[PDB]
RNA sequence: ACUGAAACUGUAGUAGAACCAAUCGGGGUCGUCAAUA
RNA sequence: UAUUGACGACCCCGAUUGGUUCUACUACAAACG
């Protein structure tokens, strides 16, 4: 790895983000391609024709996650989840998920957890010393958004195979 | 030489995301699959004009002076969605530095002295800007019933909030030009289909859109088709382009976040709206501008309210809006009609029929048009074309009667005659 | 029993055309609750 | 056999579409009197 003071450290860091971003994206595709991995990460599942929760409830969450630009915005998503949880009829909309409301709470509030789900080995993808710690602190919110977007797309397109018969 | 130019978004405003939907022409509702989003650079954002010209002739070309005039006029459009709201740029602070690379002193000036400054105003005086034929329509509307495009997602204190955009250092309420163009296109197509008695129920949404005159005015998707050996693009850009509309009413980017992040309608929302409307001490005056409206669905056997079906709208009941600005590239139409200025009259006639409906409240705009919102009052339409063909010049009019009776009757009859001739045989008018 | 020299992978080309963030919903209203003596 | 004796609010958004279609290199300079 480059010495931290090295003059090409700035340029190298542009190469790193690119390699990390595209790695996160490709892994999010793979993880979203299986229904067991979608249920593990968000609790989202198919029950015959039915989606747990309905796609409208996933769209509501996904519309709030668009506001997760940084970890200073995780209060926005935790605001949404507490409001959802505080309304009994909306909470019940998420029963028969595999604990999906708390899985969302965790992913938004445990910074390591997106990386645990992605489980990318970033060593082939970093060259700056302290590259992994800084890029994880930098790309966290984008990784969360990227994984949930992929999961919800793979969910809906597996739902279409069960629903459109 | 044209360099890559980085865009400086004002302050550090983030990129906006703009929602898009195709509305099925039969059901009047979002067509399946036709739901999309586009990241857009705000407005007010700046970037360099990175241009270098190597002259072999003496002086600077007239065509290149004309180009720089068009940039300062704001006539060039850049990027995607040029007809659907986007892409307008304007040049400011144009500077010309000249280096006589043909001579010792000018080559060293290139190396060391940063060049001779030319007064642009001198060349700008030597030239007349040859603006191409276009018609510009500017419509002055005030909302009759609240008008608003829905924001991309449900709020906390208010479920349904107006769409906003960054306009410099402030946020303003926006009616995307994508929205004004889809309502105008929808009424344009409905008129055409009504005359031809042509149904839209069996066609898919891409087929529903593809009908005559609107394909030239509003544009058609690129779609290469083998006709017979020959291969033809059915796509053409719209000659009609609409610009996003913005309110008279602006807020600082945090004032609106105070509204978006309010959690109690009678709690912290009240200060947020009092702040954002500019009436911090008059909730009454504040709520004559932005009014929260509660709505229920009432269950049909019990009355009361249906479980869960309680929702709220921030109705911009008293937001004032800027004029809508439409731009008809007469030159682009004339190219589609292979130069034949006589073929313009049906497209012009259609556009004036669409404007007659817009003025007569037949075209509501934005969210909730069937549900208490979206009715506009059109108090003036200003048709203001430049280099129009001589028979279309009576378009140059400020209209205030909704029924077009400010346009000369002999002109409206001439358009009506060509319109009726087309109705009698509604050929694809750009096929030759 | 003698290193060839010299030579810009460059030139032209708008990631664009089409697409409504939209459809439905009265801020509404009556008898329940507890089980014995 | 039918008595005991009055209190009390609820709903807080729900359902859906989440991209669709087209263009995917084209001429060149090296080939060929």
């Amino acid at each position: 790895p480059l010495p931290t003071n090295h003059p090409t450290q700035d340029y190298a860091r542009l190469i790193e983000k690119a390699a990390w971003r595209e790695a996160i994206q490709n892994k999010a595709l793979a993880l979203a391609s299986s229904r067991a991995k979608r249920e593990e990460i968000l609790g989202i599942k198919i029950m015959g024709k039915d989606s747990q929760p309905t796609m409208t409830q996933l769209g509501g969450f996904r519309s709030v996650l668009k506001r997760l630009h940084s970890r200073n915005n995780r209060d926005i998503v935790t605001g949404y989840l507490t409001a959802l949880e505080q309304v009994s009829n909306r909470k019940e909309k998420w029963s028969n998920t595999s604990q999906g409301l708390t899985k969302i709470r965790n992913l938004v509030t445990q910074e390591n957890l997106i990386w645990n789900h992605l489980d990318i080995d970033f060593s082939p993808l970093t060259i700056t010393q302290n590259g992994v710690n800084q890029l994880k602190s930098e790309l966290w919110a984008e990784a969360v958004r990227t994984l949930v977007d992929a999961i919800i797309r793979g969910h809906k397109r597996d739902l279409e195979k069960a629903q459109e018969n | 030489i044209v360099d890559d130019a980085v865009i400086h978004i004002p302050n550090n405003a983030d990129v906006e995301i703009r929602e898009g939907v195709g509305i099925d022409r039969h059901f009047g509702t979002a067509a399946n699959g036709f739901k999309y989003s586009r990241a857009v650079i705000p407005k007010g954002s700046k970037f360099k004009l990175p241009l270098t010209f190597d002259s072999q002739d003496d002086g600077l070309p007239n065509a290149l002076i004309q180009l720089l005039c068009a940039l300062e006029a704001g006539d060039i459009r850049l990027g995607a969605a040029k007809t659907r709201g986007l892409g307008r740029i304007k040049l400011d602070d144009l500077k010309l530095k000249s280096f006589a690379l043909d001579k010792p002193e000018g080559i060293f000036s290139a190396l060391l002295d940063q060049g001779k400054k030319l007064d642009w105003n001198q060349l700008k005086a030597n030239v007349t800007y040859q603006s191409p034929p276009y018609l510009g329509i500017s419509i002055t509307w005030n909302p009759k019933d609240p008008v608003m495009v829905k924001a991309e997602g449900d709020g906390l204190a208010i479920d349904i909030l107006p769409l906003v955009s960054q306009v410099g250092s402030d946020v303003r309420f926006v009616i995307p030009g994508s929205s004004i163009k889809g309502i105008l296109r929808t009424q344009a197509e409905r008129i055409i289909r009504t005359i031809c008695q042509s149904n839209g129920s069996e066609k898919n949404f891409l087929e529903q859109l593809r009908i005559n005159l609107v394909n030239e005015l509003f544009g058609s998707a690129s779609l290469s088709q083998k006709q017979n050996g020959k291969d033809i693009d059915l796509g053409k850009i719209g000659a009609l382009a609409v610009n996003d509309c913005f309110s008279s009413l602006s807020m600082t980017p945090d004032q609106w976040k105070a509204v978006e992040n309010a959690t109690e309608m009678t709690g912290n929302l009240q200060p947020a709206l009092k702040q954002a409307t500019g009436y911090p001490n008059n909730i009454s005056q504040a709520y004559k501008v932005l009014q929260p409206a509660m709505h229920v669905a009432v269950d049909r056997w019990t009355g009361g309210a249906a479980e869960g079906m309680l929702y709220s709208v921030l109705e911009p009941i008293g937001v004032t809006w800027e004029p809508i600005q439409v731009h008809l590239d007469i030159a682009r139409l004339k190219n589609y009609y292979h130069g034949k200025e006589e073929k313009l009259k049906p497209a012009i006639a259609l556009l004036l029929l669409v404007l007659r409906d817009l003025a007569n409240k037949k075209i509501p705009v934005g969210y909730g048009t069937n549900r208490g919102m979206g009715t506009i009052t059109v108090s003036q339409i200003t048709l203001n074309g430049k280099a129009l063909p001589t028979e279309l010049e009576p378009l140059n009019k400020t209209m205030t009667c909704p029924n077009l009776t400010d346009l000369d009757e002999a002109f409206r009859q001439d358009l009506s005659t060509a319109w009726k001739e087309w109705i009698a045989d509604p050929i694809d008018l750009c096929q030759q």
